RNA sequence: AGAGACCGAUAGCGCACAAGUAGAGUGAUCGAAAGAUGAAAAGCACUUUGAAAAGAGGGUUAAAUAGCACGUGAAAUUGUUGAAAGGGAAGCGCUUGUGACCAGACUUGCGCCCGGCGGAUCAUCCGGUGUUCUCACCGGUGCACUCCGCCGGGCUCAGGCCAGCAUCGGUUCUGGCGGGGGGAUAAAGGCCCAGGGAAUGUGGCUCCUCCGGGAGUGUUAUAGCCCUGGGUGUAAUACCCUCGCCGGGACCGAGGACCGCGCUCUGCAAGGAUGCUGGCGUAAUGGUCACCAGCGACCCGUCUUGAAACACGGACCAAGGAGUCAAGGUUUUGCGCGAGUGUUUGGGUGUAAAACCCGCACGCGUAAUGAAAGUGAACGUAGGUGAGAGCUUCGGCGCAUCAUCGA
RNA sequence: AGACUAAUCGAACCAUCUAGUAGCUGGUUACCGCCGAAGUUUCCCUCAGGAUAGCAGUGUCGACCUUCAGUUUUAUGAGGU
RNA sequence: UUAACUGAACGUGGGCAUUCGAAUGUAUCGACACUAGUGGGCCAUUUUUGGUAAGCAGAACUGGCGAUGCGGGAUGAACCG
RNA sequence: GUCCCACCCAUACCCCGCCCUCAGGGUAGAAACGAUGCCCUGAGGAGUAGGCGGCCGUGGAGGUCAGUGACGAAGCCUAGG
RNA sequence: GCCAGAACGCGACGAUACUACCCGCACGUUGUAGACGUAUAAGAAUAGGCUCCGGCCUCGUAUCCUAGCAGGCGAUUCCUCCGCCGGCCUCGAAGUGGCCGUCGGUAAUUCGCGUAUUGCAAUUUAGACACGCGCGGGAUCAAAUCCUUUGCAGACGACUUAG
């Protein structure tokens, strides 16, 4: 008799998507990038950039 | 705005009879119930033909029934939502059982004198509530004097509206090449 | 002479009346308007003012709001009384205000307990009679912790109008905070290391003026600046994208036992608002009318490509005022009978223009085609092929109708 | 003078045929609901008028018929701006 | 029809979804019957004919006004939304 | 002349209530229904000429309310409901 | 200079019967395009000014006033601030301010008694001008029109005159 909006009503969101609680609990929206020291631009990408 | 070609389109088919016969109303209530509570396609067809007018329910004769009682239909039940008439040309009537909206006096007498039986459409629902072992028959729709006049025009070979028949009634100019042209 | 699904005084004949009359025209001829006091005249005796017409009293009557200018007595238009507005039209739409006037609603209801009062006979059983054949009614028994009614006291619940707060649901506007990702893994920048330059040349050195200063010289010194690599460094920040968490306001509450999908699962924010509290119980909320205020608003009908038009009709009100009836066609809806169908030109009969009954002819249909003399509809289970609703023993049979080849 | 013939004369007055005919001007009476145009083709002593096709409404019937389309794509023709 | 069962049209029997052979939509499939009003039109972007030109006269495709209110262009049938 | 923020309001767009129109479903071993009723779900609403449907009023006729009325029928007036 | 004079523009003066007028008091039967601390006087320049003569200026982001039953009754304490009257001057653009005197009130400091019940919000009915009414005191004893008349005037009203 009355449409309710998920993204505002949490009970409705859990009815349609049971994985929502796990997504929030494990913070899957804040995953960090893989480790590793990055290389640098190979000194000719930069020469072409300022070429003209 | 919504940009639609059509709106508030009505249905093209009847939804109830236009008659005021009290017994026809009882018959329509019976088959409304049957069509809703059964999966038989036979019941839905019978309901629609009870709404129709007399030119959409042409009569059926005993000769037309005998034609369709051949090739393995000798023991089925004939169903006709119309009047059943007699045929003088048929000299020997086979035995059969027919359920019809109504029978003429001579049609009913000849069916029973040959060992058959006649039913009413409400007796049929009691004995065959699903229409098993039946054959539905319709009469000739276009065998009407008025249909011969429809679509008159040049090179159409239809019947004209004239007040008499003879040599003096529309046979001279436009009907033969010895007076101008032909049609 | 008898009648009617006719008209009811602008109708029905021109005439419901001293109507073919009054009146017009030389004449032939033309030709209206005009019905209603009360049951009964009982149609106002007397007094008084006035020259009189009349007025004021007083009488008759059920009624003079029936007085012969006579049943009822509408509108245009007018008088008096009362209310109100008006700085070169008025009238009208939406929405508040003021004044006048006003309809509802509410006054209690059911239930429980305690006491008093009165009347019965409450449950059970026996006899009779109905009826849905197991359910009732009547007679008898019952006889005080049962049944019924009234009054007095207490308690719970539900009840009228306008509002305040708390916890929620739907929609929406607007603040703040915590993270993640990308690009030259931002570009700059601070600090540190190494190399190279110059000028709008710092300090020195020289000359001109002491009158503040100015002009040369040349590369960091007693200031500093610009290029090229490297480290801190996966630095910070801007911009773009993205995952969440807290505040502040506005409008709305459709539905009416349970049932479903679910969750943080003694329960809940999960298929639509409940809980607590105050004032008032009447003109307080609400309604009608008049007027001032803000915004808006050209005269209708008609022909026309185009009307508010310097385009035509319309001063105002009442009553009348325009797609009908017959014969003959046609398509479609309803009804009776059906290879047939139609009693009513006529006859019989009658409670008499009704209703009821009868059947010889005849009309339309059942057969066409030719100018005509004339001739006149099956090779086949009334044919073959492709579609086709419905039925089916699942192999097929195939209505209506459409296309096609034949008889 | 086309003047006069009873306020009437380039053919008097009165009644009747007569409600004479009009492709032309004027009018044509309560409410709500749904759908919704044309000024174009051909013929007519046709050009202020008709018939005919188109555009519109209403009633249905056949199946609820793999059925269609003011459109894109792919292959393949025609054209003299 | 061919010198010719050689062809031409119509077919029996058998084989082929292991996929009925581009995209998108289907917010409207087919057939019939009876009939109304209309048959003076005008405006605009692009293309265009006659004319010195015209709020002039004449055509093609499409969109409008007529038949239509509302917010803008102070006003303003046709312009913008 | 060019560039950039914030803000104002249409009968347009989004959400909610109510009216009507159209479409699609449910409802009998009837504890049953103005079945021409009731319950559930979605979409739509401009209009001259014109078409169709449903309703409101007036004068008379058949049937029925065993209808109202001299203790007051019909008619007329009324910024009273 | 010259013509008209707003018939809803203004000034000075004369006489004013009817309690029409003046003063004082007390009420509301009343009206107001809209009180709620309705508080604030230099002139001048802006590529220059103010001043206490030391200095100061982007900035009214200022200054004044502001406590108590809608603001009681006493005390301690202080010589400030406010108001009604009266007397002198002063003010003409549409007439205002200053000085003095009597009287009344008064937290700059610190206390004692009272406040309740309007029930958990409902305008805080509070100001200023006008108008009306009723008392108590003073002051005052007027004109205009019709009518008759004139002709410096005239369609009629109106106008210049006389009674
Ligand atoms: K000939
Ligand atoms: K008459
Ligand atoms: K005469
Ligand atoms: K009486
Ligand atoms: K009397
Ligand atoms: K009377
Ligand atoms: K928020
Ligand atoms: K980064
Ligand atoms: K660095
Ligand atoms: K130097
Ligand atoms: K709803
Ligand atoms: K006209
Ligand atoms: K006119
Ligand atoms: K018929
Ligand atoms: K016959
Ligand atoms: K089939
Ligand atoms: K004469
Ligand atoms: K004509
Ligand atoms: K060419
Ligand atoms: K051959
Ligand atoms: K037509
Ligand atoms: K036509
Ligand atoms: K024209
Ligand atoms: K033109
Ligand atoms: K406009
Ligand atoms: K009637
Ligand atoms: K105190
Ligand atoms: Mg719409
Ligand atoms: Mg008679
Ligand atoms: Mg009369
Ligand atoms: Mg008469
Ligand atoms: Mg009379
Ligand atoms: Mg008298
Ligand atoms: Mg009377
Ligand atoms: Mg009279
Ligand atoms: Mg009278
Ligand atoms: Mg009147
Ligand atoms: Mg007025
Ligand atoms: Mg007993
Ligand atoms: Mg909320
Ligand atoms: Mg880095
Ligand atoms: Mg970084
Ligand atoms: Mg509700
Ligand atoms: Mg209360
Ligand atoms: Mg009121
Ligand atoms: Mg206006
Ligand atoms: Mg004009
Ligand atoms: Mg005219
Ligand atoms: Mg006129
Ligand atoms: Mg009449
Ligand atoms: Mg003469
Ligand atoms: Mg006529
Ligand atoms: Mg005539
Ligand atoms: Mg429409
Ligand atoms: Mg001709
Ligand atoms: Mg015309
Ligand atoms: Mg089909
Ligand atoms: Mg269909
Ligand atoms: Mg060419
Ligand atoms: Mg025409
Ligand atoms: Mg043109
Ligand atoms: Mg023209
Ligand atoms: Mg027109
Ligand atoms: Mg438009
Ligand atoms: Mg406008
Ligand atoms: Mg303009
Ligand atoms: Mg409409
Ligand atoms: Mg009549
Ligand atoms: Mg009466
Ligand atoms: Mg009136
Ligand atoms: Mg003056």
């Amino acid at each position: 008799v009355q449409k309710k909006n998920p993204l505002r009503n949490k009970q409705i969101m859990l009815r349609l998507n049971p994985y929502a609680s796990t997504f929030a609990k494990e913070k899957l929206g804040e995953v960090k990038a893989e480790e590793g020291k990055p290389p640098k631009v190979p000194a000719s990408f930069k020469e072409l950039l300022h070429e003209a | 705005g919504i940009d639609l070609r059509w709106k508030h389109v009505r249905s093209s088919h009847r939804k109830a009879p236009k008659s005021d016969n009290v017994y026809l109303k009882l018959l329509v209530k019976l088959y409304r119930f049957l069509a809703r509570r059964t999966e038989a396609p036979f019941n839905k067809v019978v309901l629609r033909r009870l709404f129709m007018s007399r030119i959409n329910r042409p009569p059926v004769s005993l000769s037309r029934i005998a034609r369709n009682l051949k090739n393995g239909n000798e023991k089925k039940t004939v169903v006709v939502v119309a009047t059943v008439t007699d045929d003088n040309r048929l000299l020997q009537v086979p035995k059969m059982e027919v359920a019809a909206l109504r029978f003429t006096a001579k049609a009913r007498a000849r069916i029973e004198a040959a060992g058959g039986r006649t039913l009413t459409l409400d007796q049929l629902a009691l004995e065959k509530p699903t229409g098993a072992n039946t054959l539905l028959l319709r009469g000739p729709k276009n065998a009407r004097e008025a249909v011969k006049h429809f679509g008159f025009g040049p090179h159409k070979h239809k019947k004209p509206y004239v007040r008499s028949k003879g040599r003096k009634f529309e046979r001279a100019r436009g009907r033969r090449r010895s007076r101008g042209f032909k049609v």
